[PDB]
RNA sequence: UGUCCUACGCCGGCAGGCGCGGGUAACCCGUUGAACCCCAUUCGUGAUGGGGAUCGGGGAUUGCAAUUAUUCCCC
């Protein structure tokens, strides 16, 4: 895996202020105008479920309603449950998920799924 | 006429009569 | 006695001067002259690859005719009717980018100085440039 | 001696300056030959036309023309020449000349010395 | 003037049929990933005329074209002028005409499938 | 505002009007789609290639839809340039250059069904001083009646302009021996207003 | 005003033919479910097939 | 049905239209275009071609039509 | 002398037609120089009979929406059209215009009439104010049908439609139009 | 119509940024340099330089928040 030919660990290694230089425009002014109490908050919980995991398989589940939160390149490997209006979704964290909201993985819709008279007289 | 062109033709006439009429430093000290 | 530029066709008074300005060659030209449009309205490049003679001609000939005027003024003039796709068209102005440099590059020709009230207008160079040229012009096809 | 009359279409205004000269004739500094639609140019050459130089020799006129499009802007060009010609004629040369000079303007073209009374029409509640 | 007699009528660029009988600036604008203004700006960079026809190139201004088309930044045009500016796998400012496009579609469109996003499970939806 | 309105159909249908005809998108899918609610309505026996008469044919548009149908038929039409384009569109079916308010010229008996799309509102209004509305109508229904084998329902799709061109239709229908009734599918949708007169020979 | 003339246009088509009836008579021998009262137009039912019209001829 | 019309000159055509060109007592594009087989541009730069070495005499031009006629 | 466009002589147009005398006005009082006046010839009836023909053929050259109001560029079609007529045929085109509005009018038209489901044509006949302005209107449909989609100008499918209405023959389409109009109303005596 | 309308200068190719002024108004935008139109160039009857939808990437702006594309720009 690479994103914008950067690898992973040193993606990890990248800083706050310069990862919004491969980030698109819409993720450059959202970094920007800084994340708020509630983002910082599920950061925190993200990595405390990353913390006490066992070294060998997947962490819990967290549950957010946080649909505008971005996917960080600290999330990759998180067990993310967003809400879609009536249920919780789980989702991996891959590291392409990288440029899209959480709010994508979980759609809020169902898809739509939708004898002639003849005279005998 | 009517008020709104008669303006306009009033105003275009003066105009036309003053670049007819048409064809330095402000005095900082008084004395001469 | 002198032919005045107000005297003489609008359109050869233009191709002359760009004439002039290109045989001078002491333009700026700048290098992404050939790879802009002059406004969002439009939709190709111009064909006439010397585009920023012909616009500085232009934009020396509309400042003789009106001066003071700025670059907003200039992206006014040059602007137009932008087709919005299935919706209705609308008016645009033009580049502002075009507009500083053909204005830089008139008052780099010392063509072009700037006055106390406002942007650009012209020197007294410029006034008598635009005569000689205007008499040129009338000589080519009045006397014809 | 000089004269200043006025002539219009739906909202051009043109105002024509006349005084003694020698045939130079001026619409905002430019001649007739030059204003911008060729097209309508012989609605602009029509009382030079008719009434032949001969009678122009002796004249300088000079017209500022304001508002509207470019062809109710030259209907005002003409209108304000020729009521500025026939302004001319009554106040400082003999009658009867300008009688017959306003005489073929009629026949010829009747609005040549009266304004259109057309204008867009308003909508209502 | 009159046909030379090298006149290719069909030319094979980029495993492109082009139109001799066709304006260069849009003979290069029928391949695909290449459009009017982009056909234009190449055909500027490579010091060709725009009046002269296509169909009678010779072979070494057909091939400054093709080798300024698969290398615009080498040729001052400009970054901002490209289809793809930042790659989202290698960040390279690159412009990808007849098979690249394609392909760089059909990947697109992968990667949103294998994320499940709402885009590409939708387009995939769709039909 | 009405084709029928213009006046003589075969100097109205004239080489102009003929290709505006099928270069119009419309009338390809309205007449297909029309031809084939037309070969439902009527009852042709099912599984069975059946033997219809195109009392409208024009440009073979309905009789393309009888040949891939599989169902042979005869045309009628009285513009020449119609019936020229609609042999340059090679139909199956034969043609006939001939006039319905004239009167069929076939054994009585021999047609298993009749398609009429789009061409007996024409029959309504007498372009001629000779021309009689009402007895050109009546001829051309008992010429099908006797025609049409006694029994086979003769459909026919028609563009009424006012309650006076229907009752004219009805009434020389019903006096000729034509027996059913009329079917206009969608009555209350407008762009799907489509008078179907049902006529059974028996 | 245009839904008066449509509605009385339909009115006077039934009219005519209910006065056709009797001379057919001697000299001789729709819809209304398929109204949608929110809007105009035609709507599916389920227990009857798509919208139709059956006027019988005599 | 599809018109086929030429884009450069052949040989016979470019003969036939030099000796026969200047006597039509009407050369307009469109006209030696519909009658030559000739695209709009490729006819329209014979004729100032054409115009050129004197041959063929413009009465009037403009953006949307140009027209011309014989010498004598 | 007055001519239209600078150039072109009005002492020399005569009127064929005794019918259509008083309703083609070319002649010394009706001589303009430009087809464009702007006069209020539609506020009172029969006032546009003594409308320049040229005008009224400019005002109709103005059909089919994009082309509404562009009364400029049907000035310079008839300019171009009146340069292709002369340069064609040789004589002056206000000549060939009056003779093919002589030869397109119909003299003899049908009238739809009915009672009850009987609908039938009625023949009567044409005066000469609307023989003059069916004349100039399939004038106008005939040049526009007739160019439309092809290398042809408007200008040289106009040009084409007088010539062969001022001669007379079957290839206008407002000769056409005449021959079955008076064929359909002959059939209606 | 306007305390958000904006003149002017600089940067960018464009959306757009920075600074400095005017306007609570026939005072400033604004001599409201509008579009059709006119002139000149290229295109030539070809679903084509007509037509622009739906899509891929990138940039910017308003907002706590733009994902199911707020909007704008370029290819
Ligand atoms: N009296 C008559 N006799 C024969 N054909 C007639 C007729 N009156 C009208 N028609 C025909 O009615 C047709 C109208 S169009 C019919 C074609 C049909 N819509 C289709 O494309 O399938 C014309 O082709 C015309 O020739």
């Amino acid at each position: 895996f690479t994103y914008r030919g950067v690898d992973l660990d040193q993606l990890l290694d990248m800083s706050y202020e310069q990862l919004m230089q491969l980030y698109s425009a819409r993720q450059r002014r959202r970094l920007n105008r800084g994340l708020r109490r509630k983002q910082h908050s599920l950061l925190k919980r993200l990595r405390k479920a990353k913390k006490e995991a066992p070294p060998m398989e997947k962490p819990e589940v967290v549950k957010t309603h946080l649909r505008d939160m971005i996917i960080l390149p600290e999330m990759v490997g998180s067990m993310v449950g967003v809400y879609n209006g009536k249920t919780f979704n789980q989702v991996e964290i891959k590291p392409e998920m990288i440029g899209h909201y959480l709010g994508e993985f979980s759609i809020t819709y169902k898809p739509v799924k939708h004898s002639r008279f003849i005279p005998l007289k | 006429v009517g008020p709104r062109l008669s303006r306009r033709i009033l105003q275009q006439a003066r105009q036309q009569q003053e670049e007819l009429e048409a064809e330095r430093e402000r005095t900082t000290r008084l004395g001469p | 006695p002198g032919v005045t530029v107000k005297d003489v066709n609008q359109q050869e008074f233009v191709r002359a001067l760009a004439a002039f300005l290109k045989k001078s060659g002491k333009l700026k030209v700048p290098e992404w002259v050939d790879t802009v449009k002059l406004a969002k309205h439009k939709e190709l490049a111009p064909y006439d690859e010397n585009w920023f003679y012909t616009r500085a001609a232009s934009t020396a000939r509309h400042l003789y005719l009106r001066g003071g005027a700025g670059v907003g003024s200039m992206t006014k003039i040059y602007g137009g009717r932008q087709r919005n796709g299935v919706m209705p068209s609308h008016f645009s102005r033009g580049s502002k980018s075009v507009a500083r440099r053909v204005l830089q590059a008139l008052e780099g020709l010392k063509m072009v100085e700037k006055d106390q009230d406002g942007g650009r207008k012209l020197t007294p160079q410029g006034q008598r440039d635009l005569d000689r040229i205007a008499g040129q012009v009338a000589a080519a096809n009045k006397k014809h | 001696q000089s004269v200043q009359v006025f002539g219009r279409k739906k909202t051009a205004t043109a105002v024509a300056h006349c005084k003694r000269g020698n045939g130079l004739i001026k619409v905002n500094g430019r001649p007739l030959e030059m204003i911008e639609p060729r097209t309508l140019q012989y609605k602009l050459l029509e009382p030079v036309l008719l009434l032949g130089k001969e009678r122009f020799a002796g004249v300088d006129i000079r017209v500022r023309v304001k508002g509207g499009g470019h062809v109710a802007q030259i209907y005002a060009i003409r209108q304000s020449i020729s009521k500025a010609l026939v302004a001319y004629y009554q106040k400082y040369v003999d009658e009867a000349s300008k009688k017959e000079i306003k005489d073929i303007l009629i026949q010829y073209d009747r609005t040549l010395l009266v304004a259109d009374p057309r204008r867009c029409e308003s909508k209502k509640f | 003037l009159v046909i030379p007699e090298k006149f290719q009528h069909i030319l094979r660029v980029l495993n492109t049929n082009i139109d001799g009988r066709r304006k260069i600036a849009f003979a290069i604008t029928a391949i695909k990933g290449v459009g009017r203004r982009y056909a234009h700006v190449v055909l500027r960079k490579a010091d060709i005329d725009l009046t002269k026809r296509a169909g009678e190139l010779t072979e070494d201004e057909v091939e400054r074209v093709i080798t300024i088309m698969q290398n615009p930044r080498q040729y001052k045009i400009p970054d901002w002028f490209l289809n793809r500016q930042k790659d989202v796998k290698d960040g390279k400012y690159s412009q990808v005409l007849a098979n690249g496009l394609d392909n760089k579609l059909r990947e697109d469109l992968e990667r949103l499938k294998k994320i499940r996003a709402h885009r590409g499970l939708r387009h995939f939806w769709g039909l | 505002r009405r084709p029928e309105h213009g006046g003589p159909p075969e100097l109205f249908y004239d080489e102009t009007e003929a290709r505006k005809y099928v270069r119009n998108s419309r009338m390809i899918d309205i007449q297909t789609r029309m031809a084939g609610r037309a070969l439902e309505l009527l009852y042709l026996p099912e599984n069975k290639p059946c033997y219809l008469l195109d009392i409208g044919c024009g440009t073979g548009l309905s009789g393309s839809y009888l040949s891939d149908e599989g169902h042979y038929w005869v045309g009628l039409d009285i513009s020449p340039a119609m019936l020229d384009e609609a042999v340059d569109r090679e139909i199956e079916g034969d043609l006939l250059l001939g006039d319905m308010g004239q009167g069929i010229p076939f054994k009585p008996g021999t047609f298993d069904g009749c398609i009429s799309i789009s061409a007996v509102q024409w029959l309504c209004n007498a372009n001629k001083k000779s021309e009689n509305p009402a007895k050109r109508l009546y001829c051309f229904f008992a010429s099908l009646f006797s025609v049409l084998v006694r029994g086979s329902r003769a459909v026919l799709q028609l563009y009424p302009e006012n309650s006076e061109q229907l009752e004219l239709i009805t009434t020389q229908a019903t006096k000729a021996g034509f027996s059913g009734g009329m079917v206009v599918d969608y009555p209350n949708s407008a762009k799907a207003k489509k008078f179907y007169l049902c006529l059974f020979s028996g | 005003r245009n839904k008066k003339h449509q509605k009385l246009k339909h009115q006077k088509e039934a009219e005519e033919e209910e006065l056709e009836i009797p001379p057919q008579y001697q000299a001789g021998g729709p819809g209304a479910e398929y109204k949608a009262k929110k809007a105009k137009g035609d709507v599916k039912k389920k227990g009857r097939p798509d919208p139709y019209a059956y006027i019988p001829l005599n | 049905d599809k018109l086929n019309n030429l884009v450069l000159f052949d040989k016979a055509t470019y003969d036939k239209l030099c000796k026969e060109v200047p006597n039509y007592k009407l050369i307009t594009p469109a006209v030696v275009s519909e009658r030559l087989k000739i695209r709009g541009s490729l006819a329209r730069a014979a004729l100032q071609e054409l115009l050129s070495k004197g041959l063929i005499k413009l009465v009037s031009k403009h953006r949307a039509q140009v027209i011309y006629t014989r010498n004598t | 002398d007055i001519k239209l466009f600078g150039k072109w002589s009005t002492d020399d147009v005569q009127i064929n037609d005794i019918s259509l005398q008083d309703y083609i006005a070319v002649k010394e009082k009706y001589a303009k120089y430009l087809p464009h006046s702007a006069g209020r010839y539609a506020a009172k009836r029969f006032r546009k009979a003594q409308c320049p023909i040229v005008e009224r053929l400019t005002n109709s050259m103005m059909m089919h929406g994009r082309n509404n109001g562009k009364k400029l560029m049907t000035v310079r079609i008839v300019k171009h059209a009146f340069e292709i007529i002369h340069l064609l045929t040789g004589e002056n085109p206000l000549q060939v215009l009056v003779n093919a509005i002589i030869n397109s009018g119909p003299r003899e038209d049908s009238t739809r009439i009915g009672r009850a489901g009987t609908v039938r044509r009625q023949a009567v006949d044409v005066s000469p104010l609307r023989r003059v302005n069916q004349a100039i209107w399939l004038l106008c449909t005939g040049a526009r049908e007739a160019a439309f989609r092809n290398i042809k100008t408007i200008a040289e499918c106009l040009a084409d439609e007088l010539i062969n209405a001022a001669k007379g023959s079957s290839n206008s389409y407002a000769i056409k139009k005449k021959d079955e109009l008076e064929r359909v109303a002959k059939s209606n005596r």
